[PDB]
């Protein structure tokens, strides 16, 4: 690894820089140099991650939905045969999509979730995986489409039976998984009814929970309640 | 039809 | 060069597929790619490398700009000593920035200019040289900083001379180097007074031809008048 | 004090 030989903390103070400079590639990078130090991450530095290959994934994600739009319509009837180019670039920028996933996998599974005890590391770390299977699910069309769809599926339910028994229903991390895994299930798994269930739920059940909370907490918890309506809004 | 919102980048 | 077994034509499409994807680092490969085949560009095509690589090294500027302040406030008094790590990353962004406008000096070097003999070809040419030259000036602190700035002046220069010989006053090319080597006066040369100078003749002469356009012509011209006198208002 | 508006990418 090209950070083997700089300090944990410095990786760290990079990657808060490569922030401030919207430069995400670098963060993610020495976001990863500080994962493969072998030490756990505080929540700061879980979050680092999180916003690095976020962003980073984020680009790929809005550039593979351009190109297979434009390769879309180059299949219909009466569009101009234009050959293997539109089709060759979408699978550059495939490939390089699925090789980030990878990547956020394998720090996730060497060795980050199995050293992850508590429930506000564990249930991030398996969102985490639940969401970039999700990301391999959007664009995979083969054997291993349903196997995939199925480890995001796995990866989200035990994320949200930790959340519910550790976490009270206003946790952001918990909210925020329960906004992904509704996504997952409008989006990726076919399942509108599902996905509106679990966000009218969640809803409610923070809802209720708001009143324990202070201003700043009452702020973070009603953000991401925000999105989840939104949601509702676009899907009923 | 725009794609459901998924926790954005904080 | 990685681009090498792949079509002209082919190189060209995918720039223009990248571009549309925001890609702009696969739209400067795919247009170096195009440019080492070693014809010329048409018009359409200097475009495309010129979109490309001004997006790339306009992220690097934006990153660079934003480090060298958090930089210099670091070496104010009163300031907390945090190390080297600012300073590291600073000059990490600033060799990445360096390496791009290497690249682009050499593509112009090798050969694009010395083909270049219509005006709006070598105009367009020795501008985006002035320019590239002005990137490395705005990061240049040691004994070559006097030798890039003369470089980009240069370069400018003679790009001037031939659009005042060769263009008409409203020429789009004409318009866009006067109003880059107003901002070299202004930004980069210490020189207000003629950055001011310029930017007034380049727009009042400009006003003047304005009558001999079609209306899509007019619109070309105007817009980069606007930049003329938003500078002028901020110059003034 | 913004700096100077160079010519865009169009
Ligand atoms: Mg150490
Ligand atoms: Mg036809
Ligand atoms: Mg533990
Ligand atoms: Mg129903
Ligand atoms: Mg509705
Ligand atoms: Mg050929
Ligand atoms: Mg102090
Ligand atoms: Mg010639
Ligand atoms: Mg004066
Ligand atoms: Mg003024």
């Amino acid at each position: 690894g090209a950070m083997g030989s700089m300090e944990r903390a410095s990786l760290i103070q990079k990657a808060k820089l490569a922030e401030q400079a919207e430069r995400y590639e670098d963060m993610a990078a020495f976001m990863k140099g500080a994962v493969e130090k072998g030490e756990e991450l505080s929540c700061e530095e879980r979050n680092l991650l999180s916003v690095a290959y976020k962003n980073v994934v984020g680009g790929q994600r809005a550039a593979w939905r351009v190109l297979s739009s434009i390769e879309q319509k180059s299949n219909e009837e009466g569009s101009e045969e234009k050959g293997p180019e539109v089709r060759e670039y979408r699978e550059k920028v495939e490939t390089e999509l699925q090789g980030v996933c990878d990547t956020v996998l394998g720090l996730l599974d060497s060795h980050l979730i199995k050293e992850a005890g508590d429930a506000e590391s564990r249930v991030f770390y398996l969102k985490m995986k639940g969401d970039y299977y999700r990301y391999l699910a959007e664009v995979a069309t083969g054997d291993d489409k349903k196997r995939i769809i199925d480890s995001a599926r796995s990866a989200y339910q035990e994320a949200m039976d930790i959340s519910k028994k550790e976490m009270p229903p206003t946790n952001p991390i918990r909210l925020g998984l329960a906004l992904n895994f509704s996504v997952f299930h409008y989006e990726i798994a076919n399942s509108p009814e599902e996905a509106i269930s679990l966000a009218k739920t969640t809803f409610d059940e923070a809802m209720a929970d708001l009143h324990t909370l202070s201003e700043d907490s009452y702020k973070d918890s009603t953000l991401i309640m925000q999105l989840l309506r939104d949601n509702l809004t676009l899907w009923t | 039809f725009p794609q459901s919102a998924s926790l954005p980048p904080y």
